[PDB]
């Protein structure tokens, strides 16, 4: 029950 | 052209049950589309307008881990499976499609950018249909206009025998009538 987390992303083009 | 789409892992496990734990996250923010993660499930957000939006399926009330510790959802909307962050700084936030195409892409959490024919305003069609599996952990990813603008973000998948045929999304409507309302 903790933070959600940014593990990673997605760059467009 | 059309469209494309790369991806780039930040965290490993470890470093992301610890970010869950603290609340704190220290690394830059890039890309328009963020991975996301809870101790249980991932999933994707879009940065629209400032906002990072995701499905409540996904985040509950959960908080982000940011730089100055954890971000309070600014808006969490339960019967549309909707909830939002503000962007942390060095997103991409993208912008709404109001030029009415109904040519569509969906991006799925692997980087594939997928053609989707919208057939309503939450709606649209896998022209070619994917297993359920593929498209599984990609809820809170973009789905785009060609100019590459944002009409909303993937929800759930219509399914029959672990096969998808089309696509349910909140659209950019739903995102404003939530931030006008709240
Ligand atoms: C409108 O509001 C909604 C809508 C759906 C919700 C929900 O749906 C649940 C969650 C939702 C869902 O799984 N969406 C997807 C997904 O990837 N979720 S996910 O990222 O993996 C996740 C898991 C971690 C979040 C996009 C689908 C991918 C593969 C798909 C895998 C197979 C399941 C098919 C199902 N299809 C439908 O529901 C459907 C078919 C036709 N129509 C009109 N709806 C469906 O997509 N979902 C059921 C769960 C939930 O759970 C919690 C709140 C406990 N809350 C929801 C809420 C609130
Ligand atoms: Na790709």
């Amino acid at each position: 029950k903790g933070s959600v987390v940014i593990v990673g992303r997605i760059i467009l083009s | 052209a059309p469209i494309t789409a790369y991806s780039q892992q930040t965290r490993g496990l470890l470093g992301c049950i610890i970010t869950s734990l603290t609340g704190r996250d220290k690394n830059q923010v890039d890309g328009e589309v963020q991975v996301l993660s809870t101790a249980t499930q991932s999933f994707l957000a879009t940065c629209v307008n400032g906002v990072c939006w995701t499905v409540y399926h996904g985040a509950g009330s959960k908080t982000l881990a940011g730089p100055k510790g954890p971000i309070t959802q600014m808006y969490t909307n339960v019967d549309q499976d909707l909830v939002g962050w503000p962007a942390p700084p060095g997103a991409r936030s993208m912008t709404p499609c109001t030029c009415g195409s109904s040519d569509l892409y969906l991006v799925t959490r692997h980087a594939d950018v997928i053609p989707v024919r919208r057939r309503g305003d939450s709606r649209g069609s896998l022209l070619s249909p994917r297993p359920v599996s593929y498209l599984k952990g990609s809820s809170g990813g973009p789905l785009l206009c060609p100019s590459g603008h944002v009409v909303g973000i993937f929800r759930a998948a219509v399914c029959t025998r672990g096969v998808a045929k089309a696509v349910v999304f909140i659209p950019v409507e739903s995102m404003e009538t939530t931030m006008r309302a709240s």
